Formats: structure tokens, sequence, C-alpha cells
């Protein structure tokens, strides 16, 4: 039977499967066709995140039904970036991440430059040259952004 | 059935109370509201009880 997955980006890939295939099956399926390693794969539906052990069976997935695939690096996190003017925002990033790279995620999603964003963590400002692994900064943390703004 | 926000993005249904997709970090809609009745894991609950205690001083 077919199924179809949709990335983020707007393509659908399409596949061929069997019923009592496992996650992992489809994941390696997904490989074959678009080069992405498994470990970076996350298929949802049914709004739940699918376990490689299982089959789309188990999960009541039928001919023509549609997956949605969302890629995550291998090993990281998430983290949310509390602002002072409304947002909380969220990031993707890994432990081993200078504070340098995380303000250059958060210039990314607010068009914030670096050297306009404070970061404070548990009371403390966080410097550009250690990690988020020196801060013990782990999983769903919430950090703090203070901007600079001149005059 | 999960209770939770679905992200209109890849549709995952999220915690209640979590600010961004747990998939694809994509903000929380505006106008969805919490259950009446939440009972968070065990992991969001000492996740929301850690950012009150860091509000609160005493
Ligand atoms: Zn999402």
């Amino acid at each position: 039977m077919q199924i179809f997955v949709k990335t983020l980006t707007g393509k659908t890939i399409t596949l061929e499967v069997e019923p009592s295939d496992t996650i992992e099956n489809v994941k390696a399926k997904i490989q074959d066709k678009e080069g992405i390693p498994p470990d970076q794969q996350r298929l949802i539906f049914a709004g739940k995140q699918l376990e490689d052990g299982r089959t789309l069976s188990d999960y009541n997935i039928q001919k023509e039904s549609t997956l949605h695939l969302v890629l995550r690096l291998r090993g990281g996190m998430q983290i949310f970036v509390k602002t002072l003017t409304g947002k909380t925002i969220t990031l993707e990033v890994e432990p081993s991440d200078t504070i340098e790279n995380v303000k250059a995620k958060i210039q990314d999603k607010e068009g914030i430059p670096p050297d306009q964003q404070r970061l404070i963590f548990a009371g403390k400002q966080l410097e550009d040259g250690r990690t988020l692994s020196d801060y013990n900064i782990q999983k769903e943390s919430t950090l703090h952004l203070v901007l600079r703004l001149r005059g | 059935m999960p209770v939770g926000w679905q992200c209109p993005g890849c549709t995952f249904i999220n915690k209640p109370t979590r600010p961004g997709c747990e998939m694809c970090c994509r903000a929380r809609p505006e106008t969805y509201q919490i259950p009446a009745s939440y009972q968070p894991d065990e992991e969001e609950r000492a996740r929301l009880a850690g950012e009150e205690e860091a509000l609160r001083q005493y």
C-alpha cells in the first residue's frame, strides 16, 4: 500500500509499505529516497510522535494515510528564551553550542544582532565563549533575553 | 487522543502549557486555552514548579 509523508519544506514523499512495517522500516525507506539518517527523523500521525518499534497497523495507519516528518538534530534539545517584550521563543540547540552560537540562533528567529543580546540564566549573565554544558543548561531550560537598544 | 494544542505546522498535539511545539519549535496558537483540569506529567509539572519558584522571593 501507499502512504505519503509531508515535510515542512512542502514536499511529499510517497512510500510503498505494508501494514506490518515498523516505524524503523519506514524511516529507512525515507533514507533510501532522501538520504536523511533515521536518527534525524521524527514521524507524526494522529497528533503523536511515532515509536520506532511499533508498526503502521499499531497506529491504525491505512492506505493513503499522510504522516508528517520533522527533522531534528541527533543529540539536540529544546530551550525556551523568554523576552521582556512579550514573546517566549523556542530554540533547538546542542549542549556543545557556545553562547555565541545560541545568540546566532536568536538572531535568525528574532533579528537581533548578538552584540545587542544579553542572555541570563539562573540570575547569571552568560559569556559568549562558554557552552550550554558549562552552565549546565538542560532540556527545556528557560533563558532570559534582554535587548540592548541604543539611544 | 492526547489533550493539548495541535501544531498547525506539523500536527503534533502539544502539552497545553508548552510555549512552542515539542517537534518543530513553532509558537503556540494565540487563542488555545488550557483544560479546566490539566494534570501535567511529572516532568512538565516539575518544569512549571521551577518557573514559579524562580518568580518568587521568600
Ligand atoms: Zn510542530
